[PDB]
């Protein structure tokens, strides 16, 4: 019996940014879910076009994983259909998603005295995402009618920092979010569940 | 593209700066009132000193933007608001001195200390000093002195200092394009740009005016009869006809006449109601009283409060080994911290002024969701009236036999609402003509009417016309009275209690309406009741976004301030007095002086 390894995914160290976010690769192995309770057993699933009850006995080709922190107010935006800085900027669903998100709270983890500035989002750019994208650009943006050149007026970063603060309130607080997509293709499913 | 974009931009990289660093600031500040030490001083110099600087460098870059090209209301609000150039108009030499005489003025009225005549050695401070004298005291002479020498040794060196702060003021605002400094005050009360709710800086006057000429009866059956048993009080001193002295009004002002209930009692053989002992017979601490604030506030359908607030306020006295303020204070910081300082005592003073305080913690809480520019109040007097609605809700006798402070044996009777309503009214009736007059010499002064050679002589005036207060002693143009007042002396503005005085009682009649009271409106009681919960919270959420006048019609359902709910609230009291003073003399000469004997 080969188990799937979920620890390397969700018992990191360090995580990404929401603008540069990781994607793994799960295959050829079995997808035991009852680890998770060992992180934290407070794991908030939310699962749009699949139950949990029926996902047990179903096979799959790949499996997709993805790992970002964002802040607590922002979760709501991790959904189809939904508009926003993060929705539009950083990271967009389809309409037709089938997989689970799920998040959970790293306030003793992610946070430290005088701020911790390790972690970015994107917040100027010039068009939207589209599902399922990934931009790491570092240009000037341009706001005004005349050439970027350098950096001043109307010429801005687009990176900014989020600063956390275990003295910060519950909104403010930093969240681990991680995504699942599930996969079928016209090949030999080597996914499946534990009997 | 065009300017709004840009301007949006603009203000998105402001604020995204502008949350960490006031926060950052807040937290030294914090940090510093809750352990006084000389790091703590050094931490927070430095973060006013760069907050300062931010604020210096994000100025000059929003003059880009015209605001004649800008058709959003909220955006033209907060480029207003950024745009404002302040004391930097004028040249470093005039900012330099103005700021050396501001700290002189505050070192001066921070650092005083009267010696006794007799014992130069026997020196007393001002706040452990001169109020208990003033406030515990049946001494003719002695309140005299104790007059006399604070007015007169901190009353002349101030005097010069204060013209050259008029001077240097008045310069500021004719560089600032106003008028003067009263223009730059009543800047407040002003709203343009929106049909049926404009406000001009010159209505604000006549409609105060306006006010006071229907206020005035009932502060003069008030003053004819307190002036009775003053008579009586001290013998061939107080005349039938004449005004009444300054040093007799109950503290240093007379500010407030809350010192006199005890010779004034209408009934001195009814009991009055003190909890006090109640609550140490049945041994309550700061959580009780906190506990029971937030039930209160909970039962009209507000959220509850956040563990950070249960984890990071200090509501008891460290000790000796630890040095602190004891000033009640409501901080917040930002990024949801809400913290409540306060030196909690078992008493009913401090069980009212939880309320107060935590009705500050709701409001702040209320407009979280807003820009960081318009996190602020409709107005200078909302929050003061939200406390003040709050503690004279808690302050009901049904509250208190309903949470288990009374016994249920209490016998409700018309002296003991007499006596009640006497003195709410030596309380909230003894502080308008005061702050009316302060004010009025104020921006007569600032407007440039009274000559120099002519201050006190208007002053005094002004007191023995509008107040009916004459001095025992006549004082040239050498002494600088007025400004022995600490809001005087540290440059704040008075017309905020006034205003505050009119919407706590307008907004108590507006919730009684709403909450279906009958009776009598000083026995009415919001608690359990959502719809006036919900009234009240739909103008919290506003904040700053929205005029004064709108947010004032959204409750009320007026444009403007009136005054007939406080003669509602004070009728039964108004018809005592006149039946007490039918058999007496209603008015006061200003002929006579307590020196013309």
């Amino acid at each position: 019996t080969n188990l799937c390894p979920f620890h390397e995914v969700f018992n990191a160290t360090r995580f990404a940014s929401v603008y540069a976010w990781n994607r793994t690769r799960i295959s050829n192995c079995v997808a035991d879910y009852s680890v998770l309770y060992n992180f934290a057993p407070f794991f908030a699933f939310k699962c749009y076009g699949v139950s949990p009850t029926k996902l047990n006995d179903l096979c799959f080709t790949n499996v997709y994983a993805d790992s970002f922190v964002i802040k607590g107010n922002e979760v709501s935006q991790i959904a189809p259909g939904q508009t926003g800085n993060i929705a539009d900027y950083n990271y967009k669903l389809p309409d037709d998603f089938t997989g689970c998100v799920i998040a959970w709270n790293s306030n003793k983890l992610d946070s430290k005295h005088s701020g911790n500035y390790d972690y970015w989002y994107r917040s100027f750019r010039k068009s939207k995402l589209k599902p399922f994208e990934r931009d790491i650009s570092t240009e000037i943006y341009q706001a005004g009618n005349k050439p970027c050149k350098g950096k001043g007026p109307n010429c801005y970063f687009p990176l900014q920092s989020y600063g956390f603060r275990p003295t910060y309130g519950v909104g403010h607080q930093p969240y681990r979010v991680v995504v699942l997509s599930f996969e079928l293709l016209h090949a030999p499913a080597t996914v499946c569940g534990p009997k | 593209s065009t300017i709004e974009e840009q301007a949006k931009t603009f203000l998105d990289k402001f604020n995204h700066e502008a949350e960490d660093l006031f926060y950052q600031s807040s937290l030294a500040s914090w940090n510093y009132n809750t352990n006084i030490t000389e790091e703590n001083v050094q931490n927070m110099n430095n973060a006013g000193d760069k907050w300062s600087a931010f604020l210096k460098e994000q100025s000059t870059l929003a003059q880009m933007y015209p605001l004649q090209e800008i058709q959003n209301l909220t955006v033209k609000l907060q480029l207003q608001a950024l745009q404002q150039n302040g004391s930097s108009v004028l040249s470093e030499d005039k900012s330099k001195r103005l700021n050396t005489i501001l700290n002189t003025m505050s070192t001066i009225y921070s650092t005083g200390k009267v010696c006794n005549p007799d014992n130069p050695q026997e020196c007393l401070l001002l706040e452990p000093g001169l109020n208990e004298i003033m406030a515990n005291s049946l001494d003719y002479n002695e309140r005299l002195w104790a007059w006399e020498s604070w007015r007169s040794e901190v009353g002349k060196q101030l005097r010069p200092l204060y013209e050259e702060y008029v001077v240097l003021k008045n310069e500021m605002a004719r560089a600032n394009h106003y008028e003067d400094y009263g223009d730059y005050w009543r800047g407040d009360y002003e709203v343009n740009g929106v049909d049926g709710y404009d406000y001009s800086r010159g209505q604000l006057i006549e409609d105060v005016e306006h006010t006071f000429e229907e206020i005035k009866p009932l502060y003069e059956h008030l003053h004819a009869y307190v002036r009775a048993k003053l008579m009586n009080a001290y013998p061939s001193y107080i005349s039938p006809i004449g005004c009444l002295p300054a040093h007799l009004l109950g503290d240093m002002w007379g500010r407030f006449w809350t010192n006199l209930y005890s010779l004034t009692v209408p009934f001195g053989q009814k009991p009055n109601i003190d909890v006090t002992d109640a609550m140490v017979d049945q041994a309550w601490d700061a959580q009780r009283i906190f506990k029971e604030a937030e039930k209160f506030f909970v039962s009209v359908g507000l959220p509850n409060m956040t563990q950070g607030f249960w984890e990071n306020s200090m509501l008891t006295d460290p000790g000796n080994v630890q040095k602190a303020v004891c000033h009640p204070t409501a901080w917040d910081l930002g990024k949801g911290d809400f913290r409540i300082l306060m030196c909690t005592k078992v008493t009913m003073d401090d069980f009212l002024t939880a309320h107060h305080e935590m009705g500050h913690i709701q409001y702040d809480m209320a407009y979280a969701a807003q820009p960081f520019l318009l996190r602020n109040g409709a107005n200078e007097g909302f929050h003061e009236a939200v406390g003040e609605i709050m503690s004279l809700s808690a302050a009901t006798p049904k509250h208190l036999k309903s949470i288990g402070l009374l016994s249920p044996d209490f016998q409700e009777d018309n002296e003991t609402e007499i006596n009640f309503l006497l003195k709410q009214a030596l309380t909230i009736v003894g502080t308008l003509p005061f702050t009316y007059m302060l004010e009025k010499w104020r921006w007569m002064v600032f407007k440039g009417e009274i000559p120099k050679d002519q201050w006190m002589k208007k002053w005094w005036e002004m007191k023995r016309e509008i107040v009916g207060v004459v001095e025992p002693v006549p004082h040239d143009e050498t002494y600088c009275d007025p400004a022995s007042l600490f809001h005087v002396s540290n440059d704040y503005s008075f017309i905020r209690y006034y205003t505050r005085t009119l919407y706590q009682f307008q907004f108590q009649e507006a919730l009684c309406q709403a909450a279906k009271h009958e009776g009598p409106l000083h026995k009415c009681d919001i608690s359990n009741s959502t719809e006036a919960g919900q009234k009240l919270f739909n103008m919290l959420r506003l904040g700053k976004s929205e005029p004064w006048t709108l947010a004032l019609e959204n409750v009320v359902g007026a444009k403007n301030m009136n005054v007939r709910p406080l003669l509602n609230y004070f009728e039964p009291l108004f018809t005592w007095l006149k039946d007490q003073n039918k058999n007496s003399f209603v008015g006061w000469s200003t002929d006579w002086s307590p020196y013309a004997d």
